[PDB]
């Protein structure tokens, strides 16, 4: 598509959290909507700044909703004056999930940026996933004969920071971020998080299939098509060829680990030699 | 280690005797070194492994380990006649050394190694030829001897009673198994321990 | 005819002659034939090269789909004799055009290369990477269904 | 003889016992050998003939095979051949011990990081 | 110096023939070049 | 119909189920492979066809229920190792 | 290492205080046949102009060298016996005269079996001018030692060659040579503590 | 020119022999000598004996060699084509069409026996390349030589490690093997163990002397 | 806000289970082990040199010259995490992604 990846900077996250807090203070809000500002680099978006815009929606009817687009233009001229390289690249809303009227709001957002990217920034601190979920409006041409509709296609999101933005973040995370853990421990924690993330994704599919079985939602026939590919891609680890290759590759890495451990032990012995020489020399003169 | 050796716990005996040599004095206690070396050689032969050739080269151990050096040579060839010749020659020395009982148990090990090379060298070997190579009494006795070796995992082979030969199994690619990982694991974990 | 050399399927040389041979060599009064496969010496050489391209296209098709085929089956499918088809395959193998190992005693052609352990695990790894992306993509597809039907 | 596998000499040891008191313990030991040597046959022999095992099992009466066969559960074949096809239960290299492997490699990371 | 230069030129002739060891011909060709030519 | 472990169709099964000559089985697989209906390969020497992928099809509620049951075992396996790595590497886990 | 160093100085030899040039070339040929592969032997020794000139005056050494290269195994074995006695009386080669001749016999057996899928015991015996039993004992000893990649079918007297991968041979040395390293590390830590 | 001839006669490296013929060609070419074509012949012969027949066509196409384009250049260009195609039949056809220009030249004639042997290896390798297990009689038919000659050469090729395979005398089949390359990681690991063992020896002297 | 900023550089769950390319992993295994071959050879020289060398040059002589011991540790540390993570990830993916 037109966007390969969306990079959301920590300033946007803090601005979105603050935006939800200040308006949420005066009145209980389902969500707050703002405008995302950033630059374009190849096909990866670089969302770096955002400002709040007035917004309200009636819960009963998705059709009734107001976005102060005159405020949107007025505030853009502010940010363009300070930073001309930050242009409107989409919008954001803090609702935990997508809303039915989001495709309607995007059309209002689309006239300022034709390839508008909606990034859902969850204020609630989710334990596993990233708070940002980037979407883009595309034309889903169905093969069932149903007329083409406007749907949000998910775009991979990543939280990256500018050099100066990273400097402030580490200042704010100085006490709680524990950098003493080694690289090897960090990767294993990533693997544990990968297992947790995969498990959560699989429960979401299982929950969807459970509701489909009991009739809560009908058969999509695109998820089921996708699901057959998922289970078909499940490799058979019991094949003799794969097992022999796995054993052959595992033993190849083990000897390198063995060589590295062998070098480590004697280097450790060299350090112990120097320590005892230093200790013996120090006590001899004293 | 001597206790474990008598109780047929050779694997744990070898670890302690090897450890005993390490913690022995580096320049003195020669007599202790000779006693442990003599017992470690038998335990190593009893376990089916091989004694280190270097220990027979030392000036102090050369005279003492010579009867055991000839014993190791006899066990290595897997020949009963060569093993027995050492017994009728160094029997009194082993008795005066307190190791005669463990040498007697080496007769089963001499059979074990000799069968192992027969399977390792011959794809299909007649039972009569096995008896000749192991200097057994008759091919029918070698029939049970090889049969127990197959069930014990000593050699992977099969016996054709009607034809009268033993067919050794095709050697499997050992690197495509978990054995290299297991050998490395006991070596990797020891390096990390140091 | 051009579509036939585009389709990823076997084409029989005999079928080509009885379906397009007249329209290419002699042609028709309504649509005159080009000098490409004329009756001259140059045209005859180009006709033979057309047969070479047909059997080369067939071996190319025969290498993508088959893992093991018989020399007897290849010769039948190439509209060639056993020796000619083996000679034609051998030339392609030498020129590194198509990988093929011929077990002439068993009459077996082996189109699959010796599988490296790295290749086996990389294919396994690529399956997991596509599987994980499909799982993520399925979840987003599930999310849209929840929004519309809630 | 028992440890080396000379099962034929174990039976011959009955005749040459040092004293008449020795007879009892021979009988108990001989029952163990009979089950043991049959265990050798299943893993060593892929196929043996019915009376070919008579001198192997040291059975006098051929009927004494029949009751022992069903106790051992030996499948008698049409050609008087005992088929011992049981090596298919290999060490099961078909399965990679991922859990055991993952436990070991994790322990290496512990010895590299948990030290501090 | 001329004798020393003859040896150095002798090694050059081995390099010109991509040889590792200097042969007697190389010394003779070096003598002709250093003395007669120069 | 067949599971992923037993997707090695012989030439006879394809010939019998499609009412075609065994010699015509080979051309049939080409059309399926070329068009994209199935993914796989043909082993002419062994007269077996190694299908690895099929076009996804419309599935009934019962088939979806069986699919969900497969996720139950899949989720259990992922959770089991998640606890295994967490328990074994608890000291070094960040 | 001896073959590599000798071959670099086969055209620059001036160390006459150690040996005569003919003796140097004789040793250079000897170490080359045991340490060089067949392609390296042809380029350096067989086609070496410096060695070939000297070999004109040493017919026995040239006969010994060319018999193995030209696959005259009966000739080579006769020359190998001659080299044995020369090596036994040499103060440099005396400790290794048993090792070299054993290794040379392994080279000849492997070279004959390298190009053939299977050879009968009689053909091997005829080629080397020895009996069938001698080939049987020699091949069985070397196969059991892991030096020959073949197995003997004594029932039919056929020797079937194998092709074990270099990975297995590389794995065993890492286990072997790595173990030697570990004992030094293990023993060095023992000296450190006390 | 004479320096190259003796250098080629003593079967030394042909790169130096080519260089001497190269300078001999330029000197003869500059003065417009009838002998420049003769030096042109041996310049191409050296390239063929260097197992680089592709350079022969480039040399003849050069501006200096365009003037000498004739039967002598044709004789070696076609022989280089035989080596380039690894065809022994072309070599005999080349040796017949240009027998006067090839078999009668004393310098070329003495090296034809070695060229025949060199091309036999290349043609044999080309013949058995598309095979994994092939009858010797089929190799003999394709190579147009005797079965015994093919079998003897193949065994000698196996011994020389020119190709990986074994000879089955019982069935007359050559089994070509797709060997894997040696694992340099294990090779580097083995030398690292050897090199790092010397470190322990160095640490041993440091341990005992200072304690 | 502090938890929100913790999502910076938080790697996706796909990356944790993603296995590195085995061709490049083996080449990296190959190259680094070859690097220790030279470093070990230089490491031996460093041990003898420092024995006969004055305590004023324990560090001055180390300026401008590479330390084989320091680079050997870095290569060992890099290789140990590269192979252990690849092995563990391969083992986890064996049961997590299983056909049965």
């Amino acid at each position: 598509l037109a966007v390969q990846k969306v990079v959301v900077h920590p300033l946007v996250l803090l601005s979105v959290v603050d935006h939800f807090n200040r308006i949420g203070k005066v009145g209980n809000q389902k969500r707050v909507v703002g405008v995302l500002l950033g630059s374009w680099q190849k096909k990866v978006l670089d969302v770096s700044n955002s400002f709040a815009v007035p917004f309200d929606e009636d819960d009963k009817d998705d059709s009734v909703w107001f976005l102060d687009h005159d405020y949107l233009e007025n505030m853009y001229g502010m940010f363009k004056k300070v930073n001309a390289r930050e242009r409107i690249v989409g919008w954001y809303h803090t609702g935990p999930k997508l809303h039915k009227n989001d495709i309607a709001i995007n059309e209002l957002m689309k006239r300022y940026c034709p390839n508008s990217v909606l990034v859902i920034i969850d204020v609630k601190p989710k334990d596993l996933g990233l708070p940002t979920e980037a979407y883009i409006s595309v034309e889903e041409v169905h093969d069932d004969g149903t007329p083409t509709s406007k749907t949000f296609e998910h775009v991979t999101s990543e939280i990256g920071a500018e050099e100066a933005e990273e400097v402030g973040v580490e200042h704010l995370l100085r006490d709680i971020k524990d950098t003493t853990v080694g690289t090897l421990s960090q990767r294993i924690t990533n693997q544990v998080h990968g297992l947790k993330g995969l498990n959560s994704k699989l429960l979401d599919i299982r929950s969807y299939l459970e509701k489909v079985a009991t009739g809560k939602l009908p058969i999509n026939h695109q998820i089921i098509y996708q699901l057959q590919d998922v289970f078909n891609l499940l490799p058979d680890v019991s094949l003799q060829e794969f097992v022999k290759a796995f054993y052959l590759k595992t033993n190849d890495q083990m000897v390198v680990v063995y060589l590295a451990s062998l070098i480590r032990s004697v280097v450790a012995l060299h350090n112990l030699i120097n320590n005892k020489i230093a200790n013996r020399d120090a006590e001899k003169k004293e | 280690g001597r206790i474990k050796a008598i109780q047929l716990e050779y694997s744990e005996a070898r670890r302690t005797m090897t450890n005993a040599l390490r913690k022995a004095p580096q320049h003195t206690a020669v007599g202790f070194k000779q006693t442990v070396h003599k017992l470690l050689i038998v335990v190593e032969l009893l376990l089916g492994e091989i004694p280190d050739r270097l220990q027979f080269r030392q000036p102090s151990l050369k005279r003492s380990l010579m009867p055991y050096f000839l014993l190791t040579q006899a066990v290595r060839t897997g020949n009963l006649a060569k093993f027995n010749q050492v017994l009728d020659q160094f029997g009194e020395k082993f008795q005066a050394d307190g190791t005669y009982t463990l040498i007697i148990r080496l007769r089963h090990n001499v059979i074990k190694t000799g069968v192992r090379m027969i399977s390792l060298s011959y794809s299909r070997i007649s039972l009569a030829d096995i008896a000749q190579k192991l200097q057994l009494d008759s091919p029918e006795d070698a029939e049970f001897i090889v049969a127990k070796a197959i069930r014990d995992g000593v050699i992977e082979a099969s016996i054709n009673h009607e034809k009268g030969y033993v067919q050794s199994k095709e050697m499997i690619d050992i690197y495509s198994t978990r054995e290299p990982q297991l050998a490395f694991h006991q070596r990797i974990s020891f390096c990390l321990d140091i | 005819l051009l579509k036939l050399f585009t389709t990823m399927e076997l084409m029989r040389w005999s079928t080509l002659v009885e379906d397009y041979g007249m329209e290419l060599r002699k042609g028709s009064l309504e649509s005159p034939a080009t000098d490409v496969f004329g009756s001259t010496e140059e045209g005859e050489k180009r006709w033979k090269d057309l047969k070479n391209r047909v059997v080369e296209h067939n071996i190319r098709i025969m290498a993508k789909y088959y893992t093991r085929i018989t020399m007897k089956r290849m010769a039948q499918l190439l509209d060639l004799s056993v020796d000619e088809s083996e000679a034609f395959l051998s030339n392609l193998v030498v020129n590194k055009t198509i990988f093929a190992k011929v077990d002439r005693l068993a009459g077996i052609i082996n189109f699959q290369r010796p599988k490296d352990p790295n290749n086996l695990l990389n294919d396994w790894s690529q399956k997991l990477n596509s599987l994980m992306s499909l799982v993520n993509k399925t979840t987003h597809l599930i999310a849209k269904e929840e929004m519309i039907h809630n | 003889y028992l440890m080396e596998g000379s099962y034929n000499k174990v039976f011959l040891a009955k005749g040459n016992i040092p004293a008449e008191s020795y007879t009892f313990f021979i009988d108990i030991l001989l029952d163990t050998i009979r089950d043991e040597i049959a265990g050798c046959i299943e893993k060593a022999y892929e196929k043996i003939l019915f009376t070919e095992a008579t001198r192997i099992l040291f059975f006098n009466t051929p009927k004494k095979m029949t009751d022992y066969a069903k106790k051992r559960g030996w499948v008698l074949g049409p050609n008087n051949y005992y088929s011992f096809a049981s090596q298919q239960q290999k060490p099961e290299d078909t399965t990679i011990p991922s859990t055991e492997l993952a436990k070991q490699v994790i322990e290496y990371a512990r010895q590299l990081e948990m030290i501090v | 110096a001329e004798v020393k230069g003859v040896c150095t030129e002798a090694g050059m002739y081995a390099l010109r023939e991509r040889r590792v060891h200097v042969t007697q011909e190389d010394f003779e060709m070096a003598v002709a070049k250093v003395m007669q030519k120069d | 119909t067949r599971p992923a472990n037993h997707r090695q169709l012989t030439f006879e099964e394809i010939a019998k189920s499609a009412k075609i000559t065994v010699n015509e089985v080979e051309l049939l697989v080409m059309k399926a492979l070329s068009v994209g209906l199935v993914k796989g390969s043909i082993d002419e020497v062994d007269k077996r066809v190694h299908m690895t992928w099929v076009q996804p099809r419309v599935l009934d509620l019962q088939q979806i229920k069986g699919m969900k049951d497969r996720l139950e075992f899949w989720c259990t396996d992922v959770k089991s190792m998640e606890m295994l790595v967490e328990h074994q590497a608890h000291d070094i886990l960040t | 290492q001896a073959a590599e160093l000798f071959l670099d100085t086969v055209s620059t030899f001036t160390s006459y205080e150690l040996m005569d040039y003919k003796t140097f070339v004789t040793y250079t040929v000897y170490v080359s046949m045991i340490a060089l592969e067949r392609p390296d032997l042809r380029e350096k020794v067989i086609k070496g102009a410096e060695i070939l000139e000297v070999l004109h005056s040493l017919p026995a050494v040239r006969q010994y060298l060319f018999s193995l290269y030209e696959c005259r195994y009966s000739v080579f074995f006769q020359s190998l016996a001659v080299v044995e006695q020369e090596m036994k009386k040499d103060w440099l080669f005396a400790p290794h005269y048993r090792y070299y001749v054993r290794e040379m016999r392994i080279h000849a057996y492997s070279q004959l079996l390298e190009s053939y899928r299977s050879l009968t015991l009689g053909y091997m015996a005829e080629a080397f001018g020895v009996g069938v039993e001698f080939i049987d004992q020699e091949l069985s000893r070397f196969i059991a030692a892991g030096r020959l990649h073949c197995k003997i079918d004594k029932v039919n007297e056929i020797v079937e060659t194998n092709r074990p991968d270099s990975k297995n041979w590389q794995y065993q040395e890492t286990i072997k040579k790595g173990d030697l390293l570990l004992n030094r590390v293990q023993k060095l830590s023992r000296v450190i503590n006390m | 020119m004479q320096s190259g001839i003796i250098h080629a006669a003593e079967e030394k490296d042909w790169k130096t022999a080519y260089s001497y013929f190269y300078e001999a060609f330029e000197g003869y070419d500059s003065i417009d000598s009838p002998k420049a074509i003769t030096s042109l012949k041996y310049m191409l012969l050296c390239k063929i004996m260097l197992n680089t027949p592709e350079d022969v066509q480039a040399l003849v196409s050069g501006k200096l060699a365009l003037r000498y384009a004739g039967r002598q250049t044709e004789a070696l260009k076609c022989v280089a084509q035989a080596s380039k195609n690894r065809s022994l039949a072309d070599f005999e056809k080349a040796l017949t069409d240009y027998r006067a220009e090839l078999r009668d030249d004393p310098i070329i004639s003495t090296h034809l026996a070695k060229l025949y042997d060199n091309l036999l290896e290349q043609n044999l390798i080309r013949v058995i390349e598309p095979f994994s297990r092939v009858q010797i009689e089929h190799i003999s038919s394709l190579i147009k030589l005797s079965k015994a000659d093919v079998e003897r050469k193949l065994s000698q090729m196996i011994l020389d490690k020119k190709f990986h395979g074994i000879l089955d005398q019982g069935e007359g089949v050559l089994i070509i093997f797709d060997e894997p390359p040696v694992d340099k990681t294990y090779e580097a690991a083995l030398e690292t163990i050897q090199n790092m063992s010397k470190v322990v020896d160095s640490l041993y002297n440091k341990a005992k002397k200072l304690t | 806000e502090q938890k929100m900023l913790l999502n910076l550089h938080k790697k996706s769950w796909m990356e944790g289970l993603t296995l590195q390319d085995y061709s490049e992993h083996c080449k990296h295994n190959e190259s680094v082990v070859k690097e220790m071959l030279e470093l070990a050879k230089n490491y031996n020289k460093a041990v003898e040199e420092e024995d006969k060398m004055t305590p004023e040059q324990l560090a001055i002589k180390n300026v401008g010259k590479q330390d084989p011991k320091r680079h050997l540790e870095e290569h060992v540390d890099v290789l140990m995490t590269s192979n252990i993570v690849q092995c563990l990830a391969a083992m986890l993916d064996t049961v997590v992604f299983k056909l049965i």
